[PDB]
């Protein structure tokens, strides 16, 4: 039952670190979307940042 | 660690490079220092004038 409770608090504070990472409203990695485009040049075209789930 | 990343993070945002300011002044005051020169130049235009009498 130690055990069991220890890993559970280990667990709880991994959603807490994943969660909390964000900068400016959003996050590439909470998983709240698909992916993330960064202007890349003047005509437009944009870098793209694959979002990664953690 | 994350107030830290916030902080590095608001500062790339917000800071100026010194360097690229320190270039820009110089040349911004030798342009002024030349431009001064010119509007004299232009002043003294209207003197030529006065010899015609």
């Amino acid at each position: 039952n130690a055990l069991k409770s220890d890993f559970d608090s280990l667990r709880d504070q991994i959603t807490k670190a994943a969660s909390n990472a964000k900068f400016n409203g959003v996050s590439i990695a909470n998983g709240s979307t698909a992916k993330l485009t960064f202007l890349a040049n003047s005509d437009g075209s944009g870098f793209t940042v694959t979002a990664k789930t953690l | 660690k994350l107030q830290d990343s916030l902080d590095a993070g608001v500062g790339n945002l917000v800071d100026a490079d010194l360097a690229k300011e320190s270039a820009k002044l110089q040349s911004l005051q030798t342009k002024q220092q030349l431009g001064v020169q010119a509007l004299s130049i232009a002043n003294s235009s209207s003197s030529a004038i006065l010899s015609l009498f």
